[PDB]
Parts: C-alpha cells; structure tokens; sequence
RNA sequence: UCGCUACUACCGAUUGGAUGGUUUAGUGAGGCCCUCGGAUCGGCCCGCCGGGGUCCCUGGCGGAGCGCUGA
RNA sequence: GACGACCCAUUCGAACGUCUGCCCUAUCAACUUUCGAUGGUAGUCGCCGUGCCUACCAUGGUGACCACGGGUGACGGGGAAUCAGGGUUCGAUUCCGGAGAGGGAGCCUGAGAAACGGCUACCACAUCCAAGGAAGGCAGCAGGCGCGCAAAUUACCCACUC
RNA sequence: GAAACUGCGAAUGGCUCAUUAAAUCAGUUAUGGUUCCUUUGGUCGCUACUUGGAUAACUGUGGUAAUUC
C-alpha cells in the first residue's frame, strides 16, 4: 500500500510508496482520526507526528 | 395518471363562448388562476388576436402585452392568459379606447368600446358578510375583492359600484322587487328585465322572475342575477339591442330588410 | 403500510369486494403514541399539506381548570386511575383523552386561600403558624371585611372536594388528544361525575 | 345383429403430466416507529503572545479535569 | 418595483358521502361473524365523517323484487353500423372518468406520488468482469426479434397550438 | 460571463386496456365533516450605520478493470 502524505501549513502533499510492512506496523488495528507519530517511518521523520484521516480500499 | 392539478386544456373541452376553430391545432389557451372561474372568463390572448385581431400568433400577443400597454381594471397585467370576466375593463392607454366585457344576447362576451369618463368604475355583486376579527365588518365580491369596512345596509346578492383606484364603495343597488337585472348564467344568457319575483324553496336553490321590454317572462336561479340598475334605468351602458333575445323567425326578417351582405 | 380505507372489508351482504387500486397515500395510518409519564418528549411529524403536528411520548405536566372557582394552573400530573376504555392503560400508566388521574392540586390550595382568606383541608394549627398566617391575616381594615364579607358566603367548597385536599391529590379527567397537540390538558372533577367515577375506581379495583 | 373403411365425442389402469390460483403450520428480506447506543466533530471555564482598559474583553498557540454543555 | 411571509377569502382542484341506473348463469338457494360480520358507548389513528382499528356490550345485516358464488375474447360513458314503427349488435381506439409501467410489497422528497424517464427488498428475466464487484425496465417516439390471417421511417423542425 | 451553490419544474403531457359487475362510470346532490403550490384582494407596531461558522466551483495529491463512483 501507498501513502497520500499532505501538509496543511503550506499546503502541499506527496504520494509516497512503501513496501517494508515493518514501516506500516504503526498504523495497523487503529481508527480513523487517530494520531500517531512517524518515527518508524524513516530516519527523515523523528519528531513528525500525523493524523490518519482515511483512505480507499482494493477496488476504490 | 392524475396525481397533482392539470395545466393544459384541449381545444374541443374547451368553453363554447370563446367560439374558438378546430383545425388549428390540439390545445386551448388554459386560462390561468384568477378571480374568474374557468367556464366564466376570457383569457386575455382571446381578446387581441380571435376579435380585436390586433395580433396574429401567440408570440405577437405576448410581445404587445410585455410593452406594458394593456390594463385590466387600471392595474397592468403582463399574463397572456390572464382570466378577464363580467364586469371588468380593459385599456389600451397608446390607442386610447376602452371596452367592458357584457354578454352579448346569444350568450357571449363582444367587445364593447365605451367612454373614458365611464371606464373609472365597475359593479360587483355581493357574495359574502362577515365580521372579522376585532367586531370589522368585510365583504367579499364575485371577482374576489375585499372590501373592508362596509355601509350597514349592503347584503348579499346586492350590487355595488366601486372605484378603480380606490376600491371603496361609492353606491349600491339592493336586490328586490322592480330592479333592473342582467342574466348570467345557463339558458337565459345575457337577457335584461326587471325583477318581478323572486320564490324561496328553503334549502335548494331559489328560483327567481324576469320581465323584458316586450312581455317576455324566463325564470332563472338567485344565484344567476346581477342587478344592474335602480329600475329600468341601467346605470353602465349597454350593448346594442339591449338584451332582448329575438327568436329566429325575427333575426330572419332583419337580416332580409337590412340586407347586411356588405358594406 | 398501515391503512385506513374503506375498501378492504364487506359490504352490507356480506359478499366481499375484490381489490380496486394499490393502496394510496392518503389513506395512511402511522403507528399510535402512547403517551407514557415522566420528563417531556415531544416528536413532530409532517402530515398532508406541511402541518406539523406535535406527537407526544413522556408527558408530565397539564393545564387544569377548576370550572366552579374559573381556576386554572399549570399542574404536576401524578397517576392514572380509571380508564373508561381498556383497562390495561391504567396498568401500563398510558394516558389518553377521557382518562382519569390523579394531580398535586397545591396550586388551587395556594389561589383559595390567597382569594378568601380561609384555610382549606389542613391538619393541625401548628404548622400555620409559622408562616402563611402572615397572609390569612393582615394590616388591613377597610379592605379586610369592605372585600373579604365579598369573599363570605361563598367559601362552601363541597364535601367530596374538601376530603380530597387533606391528601393533596385531585381526581381530574383530561380534554385534549396529547398525541396530536402534545398537551394533556383537562378539568377538575365536580358533581355527580364525582360520585360516579368513586363508586366506579372503589368497585372495579381492590 | 355381424363384417369393411373414415371421422366425432364418452368411460378409464396411469392414482398422468403441467400450469395457475387458494389455503392451515413453520420461517421471514427491507422500510417505518419506538427504546437504547455513542464512532466523531464543536463551545465556555486555567497559561504565553498582540489590542483596549482597569487583572478583565477580544485573536492566536499549547497543555491539565477534559468538567460541563451541543450536534 | 423584484423577492419572501402569518392567517383569512378567492381560484385550479382533490377527497369522502346521498338517490336512481348493468351482460350471462339455479348443472350457484341460503350467505355473513372475534380470522369485524350489522349496531351502541369510550378512545387510537387520520386532512376531516366513519368498525377505519383496539376494549367492553348487544345478536344482528342480506335473500325468489334473484342475496352469495361462478363466467365475461367486460375498462365506463359522449358515441358507431343497420334501421317503416318497435328494435338488434358494436364502443382497445384522438373528448371526458378510471387503472397500470415485468409480478407483489415498502418508502424518501414535496402543496401534490404510495411516483417507477425516483429509491429500497423478494420473485422471474438479462447485461459487463481482471470473478473482488457493478448495472437494468420502450404498454413515450423510431427500430428489432417473437407471435400470427392481421398493422408504416432508427427522416425534418420548434415556424403554427400550447 | 463558463462553472458551481440557491430557487422552481420534474405529480402536467404521452402510451396501453391487464385488472375491475353496485366496483369503475353517468346524471343528481352535500361538505354545517376536510386539505389546497399558484393567481387575485385583504391583513403587516407587543452589533442595529447590520451578528456567527462552513461549504461548492477553483488549486493540488489520488484509488479501482469497470459506473452521471
Ligand atoms: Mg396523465
Ligand atoms: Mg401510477
Ligand atoms: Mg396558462
Ligand atoms: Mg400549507
Ligand atoms: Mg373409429
Ligand atoms: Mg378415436
Ligand atoms: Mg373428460
Ligand atoms: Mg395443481
Ligand atoms: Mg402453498
Ligand atoms: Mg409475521
Ligand atoms: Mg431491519
Ligand atoms: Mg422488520
Ligand atoms: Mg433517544
Ligand atoms: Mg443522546
Ligand atoms: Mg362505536
Ligand atoms: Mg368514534
Ligand atoms: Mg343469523
Ligand atoms: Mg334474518
Ligand atoms: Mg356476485
Ligand atoms: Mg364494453
Ligand atoms: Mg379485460
Ligand atoms: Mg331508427
Ligand atoms: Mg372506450
Ligand atoms: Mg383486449
Ligand atoms: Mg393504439
Ligand atoms: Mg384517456
Ligand atoms: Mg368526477
Ligand atoms: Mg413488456
Ligand atoms: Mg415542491
Ligand atoms: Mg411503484
Ligand atoms: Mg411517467
Ligand atoms: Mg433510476
Ligand atoms: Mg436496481
Ligand atoms: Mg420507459
Ligand atoms: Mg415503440
Ligand atoms: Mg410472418
Ligand atoms: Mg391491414
Ligand atoms: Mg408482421
Ligand atoms: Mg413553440
Ligand atoms: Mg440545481
Ligand atoms: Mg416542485
Ligand atoms: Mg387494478
Ligand atoms: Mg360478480
Ligand atoms: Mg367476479
Ligand atoms: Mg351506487
Ligand atoms: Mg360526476
Ligand atoms: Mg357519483
Ligand atoms: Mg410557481
Ligand atoms: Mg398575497
């Protein structure tokens, strides 16, 4: 699965792509609206915390 | 299906008074909600282009009355199909000439041009009293009007003659024995003569007299009299001949003399 | 859904009719509301031609009216007794038009007095004293007998009514559908229909 | 009456076949109503900053009960 | 002046109700009822009248003047063909009324719908697929298959009536 | 002045005749037992020099083979 980051300071966003399920453990069994830092994301986010704010499913 | 209110109407179901064609085409022009009834009225599309032939197709109808030009009881209307009836009077301001809708003897509207000093007040026919809210007495005409505050001797089935600018009733003509009467309604159609009785079978529409110029007596209901004057006196004006219905064995005869087969 | 038609049941003969149109809509019939008590709650529903019309569920207070004094106070409503229809409404505490209830009845004691300056069904002189004689007597003079002789010969509120007040709860029957105006509203029982519904409440129950 | 050839309907082992409608008993999708439920999103109550005035009122950032209240 | 708005009237209706009026059948003579059938009292519900529906009570209502059941190549009427006088047969069909959008059912929105050129579900059909899913209703106008003795072009245009 | 929010209309019109025999329908009457968009006429007096937050079109990143998603 890929991932829509977005940035509501400036306004910008980027569709990222990862493969590594070890990187997406921070998100599994959790809800929509929900926060959750991205330190498990890579080395560039340390101090990035993010909300989960949905997505779409296989088929859209 | 029927599950709301009709908005056309077929030529055929159309009224007979409108004396409209049958070849032209499927519809009739419909009249649209007003103070006239259905059958009564006289949609202003009818007037300029089937007698005054002032227009030739809808579109020519509807690009003289947006002009503003046409006035229906001093106010100006902008609906084509605007449901003009008895007692109401058109004016063309950019002629200068008027008209009061009056069944002609045969039981139709004609035209009938009248003069400018005459073409400030109208009749209406009582259908209503009542005392609304406060202890204030209202009335209420055949063409929907509402007259507040009114003289304590009008009643029902009276006539009374208004102001175009002001509403406010100015004199009143009282239903009995010996006034003038026009007729409105069913076999007798635009006939004239004085009142001469009136029965009253209670709870089932009364039944009432007339008298012509010449003897001639028809019965009517009480529900199809309008009183147009104190006694033969008419107080607006009349068409020619006056309501006097001749039998055909006469409009033979006048049509023979005269000769009317050119001009 | 459920309906109200005429259609679907035999006639005088008692030959049946068979079906003449699917079912229309304004023959609709809309579930009953059951008027239970306690804290308000009142739903709208939208009926033929806009028309709100206020559905009532939990109600608790009514405008009763006491018709031989022209009384009428807003009133805490406290049981239902009697129910002239079926009687599992009284065991299910629902309340329905020409039901029969029982309410506080403070307020008309609070008007009465005030009015005549008498006192109604109470239990001792101990608890009077206190307080609210202050207002049975007064600093008045004229006034005092110029009104209140007004207020005598009047006071002779009926035997039947008086044993009531020594309880504090009135025996009233309601006017108003409360599921299509939302309000319980009513009168105060006087009279014969007093004696006709106490012979009827100490007969059916107990 | 018996015998020939054509045609028409009848009874009938099969307890014919199909089709459609009735109907007792049992299950019953989905909407509506009601009694609950409460994902989630807000506002007012405590700091720092900017405006006024004598610490309060506004605007914003963050955090403590998130207390209460609204959908 | 345009717009919006409470209530009253008026208009276009709509809804329910009164009297009289129907083709064939007795190889249909008794039917109707706690699974409301006729009536009373009080309510529920509904836009209002009403067994419309619930609780208690009474035992009623219809029939040889054809009830009730069955059949109709039965949608009703304005009308059509023939016709000395009387009649017989026809009326799917351009006007008026009703009913229905494959069959049954439920509802949203609205002044107005139990609406299908609206939505939801079952039944019967049928289309697309990456087999996870999605989509449908010509008894509107043309057109096609089928059915049958039996019925026209996948044209042009809002100029006329509205 | 495209688009888009908002309002209105889409319940008329057209097509067919399966159902349906006191039903539908016709003439006759009644709503004093009801609802009514619109039109027509009445009715409009028990921070104010003007309040609140939040969406579409538009910019930008997208998912599914597929749809007025
Ligand atoms: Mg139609
Ligand atoms: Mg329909
Ligand atoms: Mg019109
Ligand atoms: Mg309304
Ligand atoms: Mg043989
Ligand atoms: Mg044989
Ligand atoms: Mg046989
Ligand atoms: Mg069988
Ligand atoms: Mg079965
Ligand atoms: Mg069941
Ligand atoms: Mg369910
Ligand atoms: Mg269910
Ligand atoms: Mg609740
Ligand atoms: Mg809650
Ligand atoms: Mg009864
Ligand atoms: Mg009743
Ligand atoms: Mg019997
Ligand atoms: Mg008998
Ligand atoms: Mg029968
Ligand atoms: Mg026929
Ligand atoms: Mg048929
Ligand atoms: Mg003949
Ligand atoms: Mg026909
Ligand atoms: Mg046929
Ligand atoms: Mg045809
Ligand atoms: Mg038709
Ligand atoms: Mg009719
Ligand atoms: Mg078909
Ligand atoms: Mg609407
Ligand atoms: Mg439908
Ligand atoms: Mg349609
Ligand atoms: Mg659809
Ligand atoms: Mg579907
Ligand atoms: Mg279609
Ligand atoms: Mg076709
Ligand atoms: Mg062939
Ligand atoms: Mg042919
Ligand atoms: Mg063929
Ligand atoms: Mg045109
Ligand atoms: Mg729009
Ligand atoms: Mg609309
Ligand atoms: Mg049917
Ligand atoms: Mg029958
Ligand atoms: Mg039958
Ligand atoms: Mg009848
Ligand atoms: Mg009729
Ligand atoms: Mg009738
Ligand atoms: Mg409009
Ligand atoms: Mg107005």
């Amino acid at each position: 699965m890929k991932l829509n980051i977005s940035f509501p300071a400036t306004g910008c966003q980027k569709l990222i792509e990862v493969d590594d399920e070890r990187k997406l453990r921070t998100f599994y069994e959790k809800r929509m609206a929900t926060e959750v830092a991205a330190d498990a994301l890579g080395e560039e986010w340390k101090g990035y915390v993010v909300r989960i704010s949905g997505g779409n499913d296989k088929q859209g | 299906m029927a599950r709301g209110p009709k908005k056309h109407l077929k030529r055929v179901a159309a009224p007979k008074h409108w004396m409209l064609d049958k070849l032209t085409s499927v519809f009739a022009p419909r009249p649209s909600t007003g103070p006239h009834k259905l059958r009564e009225c006289l949609p202003l599309i009818i007037f300029l282009r089937n007698k005054l032939k002032y227009a030739l197709t809808g579109d020519e109808v509807k690009k003289i009355c947006m002009q503003r030009f046409i006035k229906i009881d001093g106010k100006v209307r902008a609906d084509i199909t605007y449901p003009a009836g008895f007692m109401d009077v058109i004016s063309i301001d950019k002629t200068g000439e008027n008209f009061r809708l009056i069944y002609d003897t045969k039981g139709r509207f004609a035209v009938h041009r009248i003069t400018p000093e005459e073409a400030k007040y109208k009749l209406c026919k009582v259908r209503k009293i009542f005392v609304g809210t406060k202890g204030i007495p209202h009335l209420v005409t055949h063409d929907a009007r509402t007259i507040r505050y009114p003289d304590p001797l009008i009643k029902m089935n009276d006539t009374i003659q208004i102001d175009l600018e002001t509403g406010k009733i100015t004199d009143f003509i009282k239903f009995d024995t010996g006034n003038l009467c026009m007729v409105t309604g069913g076999a007798n159609l635009g006939r004239i003569g004085v009142i001469t009785n009136r029965e009253r079978h209670p709870g089932s529409f009364d039944v009432v007299h007339v008298k012509d110029a010449n003897g001639n007596s028809f019965a009517t209901r009480l529900s199809n009299i309008f009183v147009i004057g104190k006694g033969n006196k008419p107080w607006i004006s009349l068409p020619r001949g006056k309501g006097i219905r001749l039998t055909i064995a006469e409009e033979r005869d006048k049509r023979l003399a005269a000769k009317q087969s050119s001009g | 859904g459920i309906s109200r038609d005429n259609w679907h049941k035999r006639r005088k003969t008692g030959g049946k009719r068979k079906p003449y149109h699917k079912k229309r809509k304004y023959e609709l019939g809309r579930p009953a509301a059951n008027t239970k008590i306690g804290p308000r709650r009142i739903h709208t529903v939208g009926v033929r031609g806009g028309n709100k019309k206020y559905r009532a569920l939990r109600l608790d207070v009514g405008n009763f009216s006491w018709g031989s004094e022209c009384c009428t106070r807003k009133t805490r409503i406290i049981d239902v007794v009697y129910n002239a229809s079926n009687n599992e409404l009284v065991r299910t505490k629902t309340l329905v038009k020409n039901c029969i209830v029982l309410i506080d009845s403070t307020p008309y004691r609070q008007w009465y007095e005030s009015h005549y300056a008498l006192p109604l069904g109470r239990k001792k002189g101990a608890k009077l004293t206190p307080e609210e004689e202050e207002i049975l007597n007064k600093k008045r003079s004229k006034k005092i007998q110029k009104k209140y002789d007004e207020r005598k010969k009047n006071a002779k509120i009926s035997s039947l009514l008086e044993e009531q007040f020594q309880q504090g709860k009135l025996l009233a029957c309601i006017a108003s559908r409360p599921g299509q105006c939302g309000r319980a509203d009513g009168y105060v029982l006087e009279g014969k229909e007093l004696e006709f519904y106490l012979r009827k409440i100490k007969a059916r129950k107990g």
